[PDB]
């Protein structure tokens, strides 16, 4: 049973969904489940009581909306299954679950109890005939074309750094932080609450990542920036009331490179990078710096990479060649190396069939993964 | 003391019992 | 026992019924009781001393009247009671209370003690198998096919703005205000005496709200109507006497935008309508804009809709797309959903049974209507 | 210039005055301005036409009283501007603004421009020397005499949750909501119109907090007091109608722990408590735990901090000391924690004087209060 393999490209913020051999994943929609906040007294509501994908964007005002997944940690099993029941549904694939092999995706250096519970959902939940896990850093250079570099990427929840030289990935060398765009539109929030317009419900909460997303760019030099006067540009919400977001706007994604403004002493970003290099092997570091490849959704700040540059050349050694790449699909460069790794003769090899998980367990996940 | 508003006998605190 | 239930639209100014899928109510009637103030020396005079409808319309200068219900509360419970049997018997109707369920309606945010008493009428004095009371908003909206919108109603008791969103009340955003069109009359008869033409009688009153009904006009601006001098257009009374209005005619219905005009307080029309798609979420106030539906008698004056939305690209946010709409039997809007709601399978499941009634009590009312 | 310095405690519901050095504040009054309604035909009236402090008190039937402060967030400055005025004026303080230094207070995390039009006003208007802007949680600890605590507080406006550990205030820890004393008394005027009892006016809002404050308790389980049937106590006005209060005056104070009542999911006090020492690091959590401070009007319901205790025995974890303390002098705590700041010779250092404010501006203003 060979059938063409569904690649489920997993996060915090959104989960992008499709087939193997394909250009551009689909089926894309935000990972959360919305439940309605009001109590429908009229008949010929919005039936079932779950919402998941458009739907719950179309309604968001009536949704209390809660993700399930934290930090690439979900929190809330219920939830996610209910999610990847959607994927699969007739609302978006219109497939079922026991035809095709699943090629699935977590963040590294995650709880091992939550990828046993991953493989139990899939195979005795779901029917799968073979599941296959792998990381984000291997998939986006699949996407690219590469083999060697250094692959920072910044979703919703994790940050982390993986130096790979010639299909050779380092898991000492990892770096990784809990702090990344989730906590951004957190921080985001926190600020304008400081500047005055507050959004403290639930639904009230995707106005924050919707400014975060359209307005705001990171500053070069903070100090300067502090010390001038901003001019506070305007920004216009769903309703059509009007906000002048002020310096929040600039301080507020400056919590990738300084995570000591949310109250988290970690590295932050640009030293993920360098320390991901430094941990590596000497011979390797040079070319490491050469080849680095952005991904994820906190790379499409304003002015990221110029900022990302700078930080690389004050802390790197001196007359070094530094080359941050980023391609043009950086949020999908994920999911287009699943569905590269998908369409290869070799994934049918690297795989858990559903045979090899009822002999052994969880220890042939484990192995099959590293 | 003097003024409008007080409350007696709350007591100053509620405690749960020290254990060994 | 499921027979073709009986509608009752409950309001001060008027009452109206009839049966369930049926296109517009057959008995529409006013609701008060009317008693004779002189005393009947001749024989072969009218009988019963208790006058109820079109009898009572008929002979007004004979009988004492007096409204029963005020902003929706019921003070007389023994003239509502005998103006209900009045409703079922051969006069109007022509049925038993033991055969048809009933489909009463209240206004929003009433006194429960009012609710409670309401139910003991139909389960106890009459006989009534089962019982449903329902909100005025939720059959407008039944009425026009809609289930999204604001409904604006304005009757002779309450004036209240519910916004609903796709099947979904919210109750915390329910803005109410006792000043509707019986205030109004009340105003209107107040401004007469200050020009000449006093009242003071209770068969007397209806005059002033025959008054209210033809001769009145809501200005766009009022400032600008106050410095001009008006016309002094006459209306021809009942007996034959003529009057000259005067400005009597347009300050009396800016009572329902001005509500400090008569002394008390309170929002108005206009400002509850914005208040209560304020008090609703972010994403669903534009919607709720889009869609504003009128309802009630108080709504037909000259003027009115033009005024309102004057009020709300006041008040509202700026460039938001306004529209309120309205149904052509804006006096009806309630009962035809009613008579909808009634006709549906599902208002079995609905309603407050008599056993149910029995067993639990007044709690099982309160659980089943809100 | 180093007079005696003034202590004005700030808040929505109550402001509180006097200077510094003294047990108890001698100036305490409620936070509005009120203005009268009606038309003065008769002379020897009250003079003015505005009304602050006892006088307002003592003739609410007259004036439409209106909060110039909202949640800790001054939003008609002008109102703000004559009730600081009539604070100084010779009816309750009997001083010039220009003598003596003036210790203000704020909630935290509040909007800054109104922290910079604050002190604009102390400086331009009033001619003050020398100002201070100070938070709750630390002038509560203050007042107490100790140096660690969690302080719970909730007042007319504000609720929040500031966890402090030997003289350092964490920032990020800072747990808030806009619900409290204000939005209860608000949530019980509802629940009393839906009882029967109508309550509109803002002169007659006042009277709601007054049986909010004299007949409200928590119940230990909310559950439990459902199902059972209430005892209905009685509550005498001051024209002399009695009201049955019923369950609305347990249901009311369930706002603070349950905030989906009024429509409008937040934490809950109890939440925010548990939040503030778990946002904190792991070693200080025990010793939070420990020293758990109560302070506002909205901690001093029947049964409130016995609540409040079983709510942490459920969340926290288990075999825990909690100590949730709670002075004699609650309402007054915060006051008197900066007549006792004022009073220390380090005072002198912390304060912004008129030249440094003439010289920077608002900057200077916010890098000395953090």
């Amino acid at each position: 049973i060979a059938n063409q393999p569904v690649v489920i490209d997993n996060g915090s913020g959104v989960i992008k969904a499709g087939f193997a051999g394909d250009q551009i994943p689909k089926y894309c929609f935000p990972n959360y489940v919305g439940r309605p906040k009001h109590v429908r007294v009229m008949a010929g509501a919005l039936e079932g009581d779950i919402f998941i994908g458009p739907k719950a964007e179309e309604h968001r005002g009536l949704l209390s909306i809660r993700y399930p997944m934290e930090h690439g940690i979900v929190k809330d099993w219920n939830d996610m299954e209910r999610i990847w029941q959607y994927v699969y549904s007739k609302e978006q694939l219109q497939t079922f679950s026991e035809e095709h092999p699943v090629l699935l995706t977590e963040a590294p250096l995650n709880p091992r109890k939550n990828r046993e519970r991953a493989a139990e959902v899939f195979f005795e939940t779901f029917n799968v005939p073979a599941l296959f896990i792998s990381m984000q850093a291997v998939l986006s250079l699949y996407a690219t074309g590469r083999t060697t570099g250094v692959v920072l990427d910044s979703g919703d929840g994790v940050t982390h750094a993986v130096p790979i030289y010639e299909g050779f990935a380092m898991p000492h060398s990892i770096m990784r932080i809990d702090i990344a765009g989730r906590d951004v539109s957190r921080f985001l929030r926190l600020y304008l609450r400081k500047e005055g317009y507050d959004f403290h419900s639930s639904s009230e909460f995707e106005i924050v990542k919707a400014i975060k997303e359209r307005a705001c760019y990171l500053s070069i030099n903070p100090q300067k920036d502090e010390t001038l006067e901003t001019e506070k540009a305007q920004y216009y919400l769903p309703d059509g009331s009007t906000i002048e977001i002020g310096p929040s706007r600039f301080r507020a994604p400056e919590l990738l490179f300084r995570p000591d403004l949310i109250g988290e002493e970690s590295e932050g970003i640009h030293e993920v990078l360098v320390f991901a290099i430094q941990k590596s092997d000497m011979d390797l570091r040079r070319t490491l710096f050469s080849n680095i490849v952005l991904s994820g959704g906190s790379t499409l700040f304003k002015g990221f990479g110029d900022r990302l540059l700078s930080e690389v050349k004050k802390l790197a050694p001196k007359d070094v060649k530094i080359r941050i790449s980023a391609p043009q699909e950086r949020l999908y460069s994920t999911w287009i190396g699943g569905s590269i790794l998908a369409s290869l003769d070799t994934f049918k090899k690297m795989w858990v069939s559903k045979k090899e998980y009822e002999e052994d367990g969880a220890r042939s996940i484990h192995r099959k993964t590293f | 003391m003097a003024d409008p508003k007080y409350a007696d006998l709350p007591g100053i605190a509620r405690n749960e019992p020290d254990v060994y």
